[PDB]
C-alpha cells in the first residue's frame, strides 16, 4: 500500500468505456492504469457457471448469477434480490438495474446491440421541447461512432433503409447476418400492422472478424457468450494490457483528493482486505457505469467540494435515465421458433423518432429471440403433466413461446436520483446507491400508446395465455447521473465529458448522457469515451 | 527446368513438378537432416516447421496418407476442409495462396503422384491418423456444481470440465463437431489423431484460419494471447490430454513443458 | 448399492418415458434424492411394485390411477429431475443434467441448447421443422 501507484491517465473501472479509452490511450503512447472493483473473470467459467445455474434461473432472465458477486465490490442480483442496488419511487422496479463488476464489466453480458442515436436525439429539446439537448451534436460523435463501430466489430443492415435511422458516412464493417425463423416471422406479421422491424446492429461476428469466430447462433448473448463471436468490454482491457497498460483488478476507489485549483492529484481505493493504495496521475477518468460513477463522485465528498466531487452544480446523482420496458408474454397462434441467432435480432424503429415526441415518449418495440425451451420445460412440468403430452406441451410452448417489450425514451429529471444509501453498506463500509426513480408522465403517455400496441402485436399473432407486466421493467442502460451541458451551473460535464469543476478529471460513462434516446445507449457511452480519449490526447500531448 | 521422367505419365510428371518444383511441399513436408538440406531418406516424411509440424504425406496407409481416399486428398488439397482433416496455420497459408488457384487438373496431377511416393512408416503405428474412434465423455455436470461462485477456470483442473466449458459448444460434448461439417469432428480428425500432439496443441493455441473462395472459417486462438479464453500451458496440456484419450490417439500425452516448447516456435 | 441405482433406473426409464438416460446422471440423481428423503429407495420399491401388480403399460396410466396415493408426488419429483436437472427449486440447486436433461430433448431438432451450436453459423436461414413431428429420444 506503500507504493503510490503512478500513472499518466489512470481509469476507474474496466467496463467497455474504460478498458475502449485505455486501448485508444496506450495506443498513442500514454501510461495508463487501469482500475476495476471487480475481479477478473473467465468466460469458460461464467459460461459453466450460466450451464449449471438452474432452469428456472434460465426460464426468466437471470444474467447475474453467472458472474459471482464479491463483497467488497457488489453488483446487483435479482433471483435473490441482494438489496445492493436499492430502489425507491413510484417507478423502482423500472431501475432495478443490472450491472456486472470486474474487468469487462456489465458489457461481460450485454446483447450488444449497439445503436446509433438519431441526429435529433441530441437535440431533443431544441427540437421538441423536451428534456435536454446534448453538449454536442451528432455530426460531431459521428467519426467516433464509426471507430467503436470498426473497434467492437458492429454487424448492420448495410444494403437497407430505415427511414428513423442515424445517417451513416460508412458503411456497417460487417453486414448483418441473416435473419432466424422468429425475426422473420415477426417481421412479417407486424408489417401488417404498420410496424417496421428492422435489423439491430448488433457487435457480434456475422463472419469472422478480429480474430475471432462467426455467430453460431449459441443464442445466449445475455449473458455470456462461450465462443467470444460477440463483443465483450473485456477484449479492449486485453488489447490494452498487450500494449502496456496496467490493470489492478479488485480496487475499489473510494477517495479523490483536490488542490487549491480543484485538480484531481490524486485518488485512494481499497483492496478486497480494506488496505488504501493512493494512485497519482496526470489525468484521472472516471469510467464506473451510470450507478458507481455518481456513487463515487458522491462518495469522494471532500473539504473543497462538500456536496460531492464535481457537484458544484448539485446535478451529480441527478437526471438518471434508463428505458423503462413495458414486457409481455404469450403462446403464438403459429410457431415462432425462438432461438435461431442472437437473442435480440430485430426490432420495431418506426417509433423511434417523430413530432409525438413533443408530447410524449418515442419508443422502442422488439421480439426476443431468446430460446423459450427452458420456459417451456419449466411450465410443462409445473403444469404437472407425464409421458407424451409433457413432451408434446414441452415442444408447443418453445415453438409458440413470443416474448415482447417496447422501451420508453424517459426525460431528465433532477428528483430521479441516485444517493449514498444511509442504511445499507457493503463489506469495505461504502455505502449502497439509492435510485429514487420515476418515469413521468412523459413515459407514461407513451406507455398508455405502447400496450395497445403490444397487445395488437399479440392478437395479430393469435397470442394466449397474454401477461404483460403491470410494472416498467429496467433496460439496464443506465445515464444522465452526470449530465453534460455548456453550461456549468446546470451541468457536471462539457462537450469533451471533462467535469466543469475540474479540469483534471473526465467523466467517460453514459451518466454523461443529457437524453436516454430509444434504443440501447452503450455504442453512444463507447462513441463518447473514444471523444473524451482524443481530448485527454489534447490535453496531454 | 523439370526433367520429364518418361516411365510415367504426363500427369504423374506434373504432380511431380507441382509437388517439388512449384510448391514445394517437401520445403516443410521433408524433415531437413540437421544439414538445413532435405533428408533423401525421407521424403515427404513429416517434419516440424516452427510450432507447427507438417505431417507424414507419402504412400503409408497408416503413417502417411495412403488410406486417405483421392476424393478426401483432392478436396483437402483444394479447399483445407475434409470430414477427417481440416488445413491449418501453414498449411492453410499455402492452400489459400497458392492451391485454392490452382486448376483441377493440377490438383489430381498432385494426387496422382503423390499415390505414387514410396512409404515411409513410423515405429508408433498401426491405425491411421483419421481412423482413432471416439470414446464416452466423461464430463459430470453435477460435479461442476461446486465450481460455481467462482470467476475464473483456476479451480477447474478436471480435462472433461475445461473441455466442456471452452471447448464443447463448436466441437461438441462427443468430441464430434456440428452436423453440417463446419465445426470439425474431433473423433476421426488426422491433428488429434497424430501421435505426436504437436499440431493439436498449436491448434488450441493459435485456433485456425482459412480463407477459401473468399469465405473466412475461423478456430479463436486460446493461447495466452487470447481474447476469447486464454489458458495457460497446464490448462491446454490437461484440454488436449481430455481430447487424445477420448477423441484421438490415446498413446499421445501432452504435458505443460510441450504447450510451452510449441509456444516458443518449437525446437531452435 | 447396486440394486437400488438398478430399480431408480428402470423406474425413471418408466416414468420419463424414455429409455436412453445416461447412467451417471442417474447415480447423481439418485444420491441426491436419497439425501433430500432418506426413505426415497423405500418409495422406488414401492412405485415398482405397484407398476408391477397392476401391469401399468406406462406413466400415463400410472399418473392416472396414482392421483390419490401418496407415492405420486415422489414420481412427479422424478420426472422433474430428470427432465430439468435439478431437484430443488431454488437459485442455488444443484444442476445435474443441462443439454442432457429431458426438457430440451422434444424441441432439440430446432432450438438451440444455448450454450451449445445447433451446428454452423449461419443454420437459422433455414425453415424448422412441424410442431406435430416429435422427436425420437
Ligand atoms: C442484461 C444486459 C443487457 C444489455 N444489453 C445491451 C445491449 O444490447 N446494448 C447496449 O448498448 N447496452 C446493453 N446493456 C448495457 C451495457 O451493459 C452497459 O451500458 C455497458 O456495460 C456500459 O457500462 P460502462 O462501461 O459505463 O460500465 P460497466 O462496464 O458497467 O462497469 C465498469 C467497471 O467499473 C467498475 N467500478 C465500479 N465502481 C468502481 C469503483 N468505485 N472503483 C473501481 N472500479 C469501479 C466495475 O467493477 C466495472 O467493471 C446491457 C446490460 C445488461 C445488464
Ligand atoms: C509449409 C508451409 C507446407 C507446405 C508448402 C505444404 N504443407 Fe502440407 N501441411 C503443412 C502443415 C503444417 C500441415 C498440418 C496441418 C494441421 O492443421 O496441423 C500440413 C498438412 C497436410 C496434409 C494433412 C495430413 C494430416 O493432417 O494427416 C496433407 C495431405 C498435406 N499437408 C499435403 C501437402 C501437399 C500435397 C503439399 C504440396 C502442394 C503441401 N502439403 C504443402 C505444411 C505445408
Ligand atoms: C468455435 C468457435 C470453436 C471452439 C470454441 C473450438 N473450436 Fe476447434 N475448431 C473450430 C473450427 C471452425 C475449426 C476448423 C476450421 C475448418 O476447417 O472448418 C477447428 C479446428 C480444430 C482442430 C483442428 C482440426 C483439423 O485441423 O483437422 C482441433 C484439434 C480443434 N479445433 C480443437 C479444439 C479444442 C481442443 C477446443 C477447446 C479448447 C476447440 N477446438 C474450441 C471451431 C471451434
Ligand atoms: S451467445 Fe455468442 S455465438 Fe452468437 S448468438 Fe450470442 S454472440
Amino acid at each position: 500500500s506503500n507504493e503510490t501507484l503512478s500513472a499518466d491517465v489512470v481509469i476507474i473501472g474496466a467496463g467497455i468505456c474504460g478498458s475502449l479509452l485505455a486501448h485508444k490511450l496506450v495506443r498513442n503512447g500514454l501510461s495508463v492504469l487501469l482500475l476495476d472493483a471487480g475481479p477478473r473473470r473467465d468466460r469458460s467459467q461464467i459460461v459453466e457457471n450460466w450451464r449449471n445455474m438452474p432452469p428456472d434461473n434460465k426460464s426468466q432472465y437471470d444474467y447475474a448469477t453467472p458472474y459471482p458477486s464479491v463483497p467488497w465490490a457488489p453488483h446487483t442480483n435479482y433471483f435473490p434480490d441482494n438489496n445492493y442496488l436499492i430502489v425507491k419511487g413510484p417507478d423502482r422496479t423500472a431501475y432495478k438495474q443490472g450491472i456486472i463488476k470486474g474487468v469487462g464489466g456489465t458489457t461481460w453480458h450485454w446483447a450488444a446491440s449497439s445503436w446509433r442515436y438519431l441526429p435529433n436525439d441530441f437535440k431533443l429539446h431544441s427540437t421538441y421541447g423536451v428534456g435536454r439537448d446534448y453538449a454536442m451534436s451528432y455530426d460531431e460523435l459521428e467519426p467516433y461512432y464509426y471507430e467503436a463501430e470498426c473497434e467492437m466489430g458492429v454487424m448492420g443492415p448495410n444494403g437497407e433503409e430505415i427511414t428513423p435511422s442515424a445517417p451513416r458516412q460508412n458503411p456497417w464493417p460487417m453486414t448483418s447476418m441473416p435473419y432466424g425463423y422468429g425475426d422473420r416471422t415477426f417481421t412479417e406479421i407486424v408489417s401488417k400492422l404498420g410496424f417496421s422491424n428492422t435489423p439491430v446492429p448488433q457487435a457480434r461476428n456475422s463472419r469472422p472478424y478480429d480474430g475471432r469466430p462467426q455467430c453460431c447462433g449459441n443464442n445466449n448473448c445475455m449473458p455470456i457468450c462461450p465462443i467470444g463471436a460477440m463483443y465483450n468490454g473485456v477484449y479492449a482491457a486485453i488489447k490494452a494490457e498487450k500494449l502496456g497498460a496496467k490493470i489492478i483488478p479488485n480496487a475499489v476507489v473510494y477517495a479523490m483528493e483536490t488542490d487549491a485549483k480543484n485538480r484531481i492529484t490524486a485518488i485512494s481505493f481499497y483492496d478486497p482486505d480494506k488496505q488504501s493504495h493512493r494512485v497519482v496521475a496526470k489525468t484521472f477518468v472516471i469510467a464506473a457505469n451510470g450507478i458507481e460513477t455518481p456513487k463515487l463522485l458522491l462518495l469522494a465528498a471532500n473539504d473543497r467540494n462538500p456536496h460531492g466531487i464535481a457537484n458544484s452544480s448539485d446535478l451529480v446523482g441527478r437526471n438518471m435515465m434508463d428505458h423503462p420496458g413495458i414486457g409481455m408474454s404469450f403462446q403464438s397462434a403459429e410457431p415462432i421458433w425462438a432461438g435461431g441467432g442472437s437473442v435480440q435480432m430485430s426490432s420495431i424503429t418506426n417509433f423511434r423518432d417523430g413530432d409525438f415526441r413533443s408530447e410524449y415518449a418515442a419508443t422502442q418495440i422488439g421480439y426476443n429471440n431468446t430460446a423459450q425451451n427452458s420456459r417451456a420445460g419449466m411450465k410443462a412440468l409445473s403444469m404437472g403433466l407425464v409421458g407424451k403430452k409433457l413432451d408434446e406441451e414441452i415442444r408447443r410452448r418453445t415453438a409458440h413461446g413470443v416474448d415482447i417489450y417496447a422501451n420508453h425514451e424517459v426525460l431528465p429529471d433532477p428528483n430521479n436520483r441516485l444517493v449514498l444509501s444511509k442504511d445499507y453498506k457493503d463489506a469495505l463500509g461504502i455505502p449502497h446507491p439509492e435510485v429514487t426513480y420515476d418515469v413521468g408522465e412523459y413515459v407514461r403517455k407513451s406507455a398508455a400508446i405502447s400496450r395497445q400496441r403490444l397487445m395488437d402485436i399479440a392478437k395479430a399473432m393469435g397470442g394466449t395465455e397474454i401477461e404483460m407486466t403491470p410494472y416498467f421493467t429496467p433496460n439496464n442502460h443506465i445515464t444522465g447521473g452526470t449530465i453534460m451541458g455548456h453550461d456549468p451551473r446546470d451541468s457536471v460535464v462539457d462537450k469533451w465529458l471533462r467535469t466543469h469543476d475540474h479540469s483534471n478529471l473526465f467523466l467517460a460513462t453514459g451518466a454523461t448522457m443529457a437524453a436516454s434516446g430509444t434504443v440501447n445507449s452503450t455504442l453512444t457511452m463507447a462513441a463518447l469515451s473514444l471523444r473524451a480519449a482524443d481530448a485527454i490526447l489534447n490535453d496531454l500531448k | 527446368p523439370y526433367v520429364f521422367d518418361h516411365t510415367h505419365n504426363d500427369d504423374w510428371n506434373r504432380g511431380r513438378y507441382l509437388v517439388d518444383e512449384l510448391a514445394h511441399c517437401g520445403e516443410c513436408h521433408t524433415p531437413r537432416n540437421f544439414l538445413l538440406a532435405p533428408n533423401q531418406s525421407a521424403y515427404l516424411a513429416g517434419a516440424d516447421i516452427g510450432s507447427w509440424r507438417a505431417p507424414n504425406i507419402t504412400n503409408a496407409p497408416q503413417s502417411g496418407i495412403g488410406s486417405w481416399s483421392d476424393q478426401d486428398l483432392f478436396q483437402y488439397l483444394k479447399t483445407g476442409k475434409t470430414a477427417h482433416a481440416r488445413a491449418a496455420g501453414p498449411m492453410a497459408e499455402a492452400i489459400e495462396h497458392s492451391l485454392q488457384y490452382l486448376p483441377d487438373a493440377d490438383i489430381s496431377a498432385i494426387v496422382t503422384y503423390l499415390r505414387s511416393v514410396p512409404a515411409k512408416a513410423e515405429s508408433g503405428q498401426t491405425v491411421a491418423n483419421f481412423e482413432h474412434a471416439g470414446r464416452p465423455s466423461s464430463y459430470s455436470v453435477a460435479n461442476a456444481n461446486s465450481r460455481r461462485s467462482n470467476s475464473t477456470l483456476t479451480k477447474t483442473t478436471d480435462g472433461a470440465a475445461l473441455y466442456e466449458a471452452v471447448c464443447a459448444s463448436c466441437h461438441q460434448s462427443d468430441g464430434k463437431g456440428s452436423k453440417d461439417g463446419y465445426y470439425p469432428s474431433l473423433v476421426g480428425n488426422t491433428t488429434t489423431g497424430q501421435l505426436n500432439p504437436n499440431d493439436l496443441i498449436a491448434s488450441i493455441l493459435y485456433g485456425v484460419d482459412r480463407t477459401t473462395d473468399n469465405h473466412e472459417i475461423l478456430m479463436p486462438a486460446f493461447g495466452p494471447d487470447s481474447l476469447v479464453q486464454p489458458l495457460t500451458d497446464e490448462q491446454i496440456a490437461t484440454i488436449a490430454d481430455y481430447v487424445l484419450s477420448h477423441f484421438g490417439n490415446a498413446q499421445a500425452t501432452v504435458s505443460a513443458d510441450a504447450v510451452k516448447q510449441v509456444r516458443a516456435g518449437g525446437k531452435q | 448399492n447396486r440394486d437400488s441405482i438398478s430399480d431408480f433406473m428402470q423406474l425413471s426409464a418408466f416414468a420419463t418415458g424414455h429409455k436412453n438416460l445416461d447412467l451417471n446422471i442417474g447415480s447423481a440423481l439418485l444420491l441426491a434424492f436419497e439425501a433430500q428423503k432418506h426413505d426415497f429407495s423405500t418409495q422406488i420399491k414401492a412405485l415398482r411394485e405397484h407398476i408391477t401388480k397392476n401391469n401399468y403399460q406406462d406413466v400415463e396410466a400410472l399418473d392416472a390411477a396414482m392421483k390419490d396415493d401418496p407415492l405420486h408426488p415422489t414420481l412427479i419429483q422424478i420426472i422433474r429431475a430428470w427432465y430439468s436437472g435439478v431437484i430443488e427449486d431454488e437459485t442455488n440447486a444443484k444442476v445435474y443434467a443441462f443439454e442432457k436433461a429431458l426438457m430440451y430433448q422434444p424441441s432439440r431438432d430446432v432450438v438451440v441448447i444455448p450454450t451449445y451450436a445447433h451446428n454452423g453459423p449461419n443454420y437459422w436461414v433455414s425453415e424448422p421443422a412441424s410442431v406435430d413431428v416429435m422427436p425420437a429420444f
